[PDB]
RNA sequence: AUUCCGGUUGAUCCUGCCGGAGGCCACUGCUAUGGGGGUCCGACUAAGCCAUGCGAGUCAAGGGGGCGUCCCUUCUGGGACGCCACCGGCGGACGGCUCAGUAACACGUCGGUAACCUACCCUCGGGAGGGGGAUAACCCCGGGAAACUGGGGCUAAUCCCCCAUAGGCCUGGGGUACUGGAAGGUCCCCAGGCCGAAAGGGAGCCGUAAGGCUCCGCCCGAGGAUGGGCCGGCGGCCGAUUAGGUAGUUGGUGGGGUAACGGCCCACCAAGCCGAAGAUCGGUACGGGCCGUGAGAGCGGGAGCCCGGAGAUGGACACUGAGACACGGGUCCAGGCCCUACGGGGCGCAGCAGGCGCGAAACCUCCGCAAUGCGGGAAACCGCGACGGGGGGACCCCCAGUGCCGUGCCUCUGGCACGGCUUUUCCGGAGUGUAAAAAGCUCCGGGAAUAAGGGCUGGGCAAGGCCGGUGGCAGCCGCCGCGGUAAUACCGGCGGCCCGAGUGGUGGCCACUAUUAUUGGGCCUAAAGCGGCCGUAGCCGGGCCCGUAAGUCCCUGGCGAAAUCCCACGGCUCAACCGUGGG
């Protein structure tokens, strides 16, 4: 008898000292800019979530489980991590990197807003970037593909106006 | 601990069959006894203001009811925690509005728009009859109203029938009888807001509840409670029930 | 600062006609009570003794805010209904 | 007063615990040993819910019925014999199963003096 | 992640336990820039004791008065709206707090009350006829240190009492009209009796009057509804170094009492009732929804939120009321205090703050009834430490910062120099926000400006075979182990490795552990087969044929509240959170 306690949305490894997941976390880290462990663990367990799900519904009958299976197909083309001819199987395939390019840091950085990934999350931070007519400021956000397009500097941002000697500084990096 | 009648009424306790926010807040209103029971009613104050919006605030919805612009089958109803329950006839004169409070496919109960000449009338189940002082037959209906008639008619009301009342002058229309062919309307259980037609009617010994058999429009064949089953016509629904 | 009146209802019960509107207005600061009171008036001819802004809501990295107005057929009838402490908010009472 | 509530011993012959103080609904009353007399004696007792009581202490007259439902009121003299105890005989005290001697003969109570107030008995042949 | 690693030998393979590695909760060392959401914060030891302030009031449209203003007739006396107290009505039995007691029909679930009560509310059918009587307030006189309180006079009511009629309750004799699965029930006709109603009050609009309309009202009958009372079947804890227990006990015949059935109690008649399938007794404990952990089976907890149950310093009693034997009403006893003029009189925060004590252990003597609700009122409205808002706190979750870019140097997982760029944060302002503030949100001015610590460095386990000091001392060490003058293991400096506004230490639970083994462990030599047989309950039992559906399986009605859990969509920037649907 005991009321409701909010829980942690991550996972912990194991066993803290291990070389090889070490080292491929680090390089997880290095290579998309990550503040803390914890955001690559929140990733990871989010991949892991989804995962158990679809191995949940796999083996599963009912119309309750069609529901749920459509539904978990559905809710991954929308994110935008399975092509849209994707079928259950290819929930498995999945991987952390995959998850991790949906960021908003990523796709700021890949879309050419930002010369780097530090520079793209100080733009997140600092409200340079709007998704729709949103600003939003949290780097970790995931990005759905209908949205996608819709990414570029806030109109009243500075970097908004292509004279801004920052703006020019980013564009030249494409070249 | 207990020394008496409950007052209160927490959010979280309230019946399932209210369209309530039940962690909005912490108090809900106790509705006081009147017609209906608990499960199947909901405080006037709910319908004037989460419902239809006529007031932000329960003290402007209080000083609605008050200036007598609410209406309730054909009486005016000013007391905010007044029940209101299955086949009530809500009207709002100043707008022209009717509405039909009824169960939905999930038992929650919802208004349904009616129009004029079907404001006029309310369904009643007769839940018992009796006899009073005088050699006169007495029939108590589903939402606790009371009728007499002469011992002359005893032969035409039974228990589980349907009377067509005209409110608020309290006449009765017409009579419909629970037999095999006449239309219902479930009200309660995992049949709600379903209809059809009478099939058969099974009896158990002991104290177990008669058990009713229905065929919908669609052909399929359900069972639920003789009480749970609500006459509403001979052949057709006399009432809108959508 | 364009003000688009998303939705007018008419209460007939309470005297009132009840409006939601939008302020776009980006690289501006929140607009003012008095100031939305007078463009909603001039707007939509109302009478400027008898209207009430509720609230005026800005959210977080938005270019438009939330607006909720209210009209009152009787300024008699806007008193009786309407809280004191809105009514000083709005500044139609000295209190 | 005279509690009226759960037993202190289980069917078993275990002992049992109170694990609450009396409550005041399960508390009775007095017995009211009806006594012959010459001049009747009622009173009045509110009871629980508000509700009313007459509790007959003395009594003097009593309503004996024969056969065919006539009924008269007479005047008792003694209790001949009461079934319920072996004292209310001889103490006159009258109780439901009570046998009475009246003006017209042997009668058998049938109502219940200390909840009806009245005394009415049936005729024995 | 359905997992392993270190330790018994000169070396090996086993059994077996101990320790590492993960999650959650409570204290605690060092350290700390923010913002949101939530059901967090004197539960563990003391259900121990409390200064102070507040935590139940409302009705002037039930009644008579006192003070004020006005309109005046004008000594007369009339009419008003403001305030005040009193009588009178309702509420104060709900909410708020705590887990002491309780192993029990206390709780959960499914069924009964055809054996029962119910003020406020809803519907139908009826009634409101005639009389009497005090007293509050106010005036005179006081008593007493107070707490409290005496006498006389004069008054009204929706105040109280009486009569009548309706009506209730019992019993006897008849008819079967009704609901029910079934009538000790309802209805109708006689008879004997007991009990036994009301406020035609109040307000408003008319009407010359009479009288009429509307609202709020009063009493009885039949039903509901609301909150309960009682009863039954089933389920849920350990101890046999506790084996017999019970004597109103088990049942009955007749009664009493209760609102109700009942050994609940009484008189009489019998010996029944419980128990190795764990009685009785003792220990512990509020029960459930749920919470923690684990791949699951399972194991452990059940303070915070919801429902149900108990308690108000320890007990026992009663009055009034529909509802109490009543936390902020009453009486007595036992313990602990307070005022006193010594005669006497009062109190108990397991309510909100606050204090003492206890301990390792837990906050402001704050603002408002604006939102949700409850009581009162015809309504406007008033009151509410319930609730809402803020204050303090490394309570739990979610989102961020402590800069970014270009060029060039270096002892290149990073620092330095130069030239630029924004402002999440910080600082100062304007709106919007809020009952009023605050925070938050939108915008302008200045400026990288204000922001990183904790453990570890021999293996297990990621990280140095460098330097200085001590030298079987000082010390370290969960375990194995190190230290004896060449210490990668102690202290310190310089390097490094892990997490990061957190990181260590201790206690507790789960996994680890197939070391509790139904899934799924063992018993020749490692822990363990009774020294051996017969046999009672229990458990397990050969083949075929027919019958029943108890177990079993399939389908279909009534249930197992909500919150909590999973999924989809929608709303607070996304999220935490909340809403709508499915499960």
């Amino acid at each position: 008898g005991d009321p409701k306690r909010q829980r942690k949305k991550y996972e912990t490894p194991p066993h803290p000292w291990i070389k090889e997941r070490l080292d491929r976390e680090r390089v997880l880290m290095d290579k998309y800019e990550l503040k803390n462990k914890k955001e690559l663990w929140k990733h990871e367990t989010q991949l892991k979530n989804f995962r158990r799900r679809a191995r949940r519904l796999l083996a599963a009958r009912g119309k309750q489980a069609e529901i749920e299976r459509e539904q978990l197909l559905a809710r991954l083309k929308r994110l935008g991590l399975l092509p849209e001819d994707a079928v259950l199987d290819d929930v498995l395939s999945l991987t952390i990197e995959d998850i991790l390019e949906r960021r908003l840091q990523t796709i700021v950085y890949k879309k050419g807003l930002a010369r780097t990934m530090r520079q793209a999350r100080q733009l997140i931070v600092h409200g340079h970037i709007e998704v729709n007519g949103q600003i939003i400021r949290s780097p970790s956000y995931l990005v759905l593909k209908e949205e996608e397009d819709t990414i570029t500097y806030a109109r009243t941002s500075p970097f908004a106006n292509p004279q801004h000697p920052e703006r020019m500084m980013i564009e030249k990096a494409k070249q | 601990a207990r020394k008496g009648p409950k007052r209160h009424l927490k959010r979280l306790a309230a019946p399932t069959s209210w369209y309530i926010e039940r962690k909005a807040y912490k108090w809900a209103v106790r509705p006081r006894p009147g017609p209906h029971n608990m499960r199947t009613s909901i405080p006037l104050l709910y319908i004037v203001r989460d419902y239809l919006g006529y007031a932000k605030t329960a003290r402007e919805a209080r000083k609605i009811l008050n200036e007598g612009k609410f209406l309730v089958d054909g009486r005016v109803r000013k007391d905010y925690k007044f029940p209101v329950g299955i086949m009530d006839v809500v009207s709002i004169p100043e707008t022209g509005e009717h509405y039909r409070v009824l169960p939905n496919r999930i038992g929650k109960l919802i208004l349904h728009p009616i129009s004029e000449d079907e404001a006029f009338i309310k369904p009643l189940r007769i839940r018992n009859k009796r006899m009073i002082k005088g050699a006169r037959v007495q029939l108590n209906f589903h939402d606790g109203t009371n009728h007499i008639v002469s011992i002359a008619e005893k032969d035409n009301y039974f228990t589980s029938y349907t009377v067509l009342m005209k409110v608020p002058e309290r006449e009765i229309l017409e009579v419909l009888p629970f037999e095999k062919g006449a239309y219902v309307f479930v009200t309660q259980g995992k049949n709600v807001a379903r209809k059809g037609r009478i099939v058969e009617i099974k009896r158990f010994p002991m104290g177990w509840p008669d058990v009713v058999t229905i065929e919908d429009e669609e052909g399929e064949l359900f069972d639920t409670l003789k009480e749970y089953a609500f006459v509403v016509g001979t052949d057709k629904p006399k009432i809108s029930l959508p | 600062m364009e003000i688009r009146i998303k939705e007018i209802k008419e209460n007939k019960l309470i005297g009132r006609k009840e409006i939601y509107f939008e302020i776009y207005h980006p690289g501006e600061p929140t607009p003012s009570r008095k100031d939305v009171k007078g463009k909603l008036v001039a707007m939509l001819d109302l009478n400027p003794e008898t209207t009430v802004i509720q609230y005026i809501r800005s959210y977080f990295g938005s270019y438009i805010s939330k607006g909720y107005a209210k009209a009152y057929d009787s300024k008699e009838r806007m008193l009786y209904i309407e809280p004191e402490y809105i009514l000083i908010r709005d500044g139609l009472i000295e209190k | 007063a005279i509690w009226q509530g759960r037993s202190l011993k289980k069917p078993s012959g275990g002992r049992i615990v109170l694990a609450r103080k009396k409550r005041k609904r399960e508390l009775g009353r007095e017995p009211s040993n009806t006594r012959v007399a010459e001049q009747d004696k009622r009173k009045i007792i509110r009871t629980y819910g508000g509700n009313r009581k007459v509790r007959l202490t003395a009594a003097a007259y009593a309503n004996v019925f024969d056969k065919s439902g006539k009924g008269r009121k007479v005047r008792i003299i003694r209790v001949i014999e009461n079934p319920a105890n072996r004292q209310f005989a001889r103490r006159n005290i009258i109780t439901k199963g009570a046998i009475i001697e009246t003006e017209i003969g042997k009668a058998k109570v049938t109502s219940r003096p200390g909840q009806d107030g009245v005394v009415n008995a049936i005729l024995l042949e």
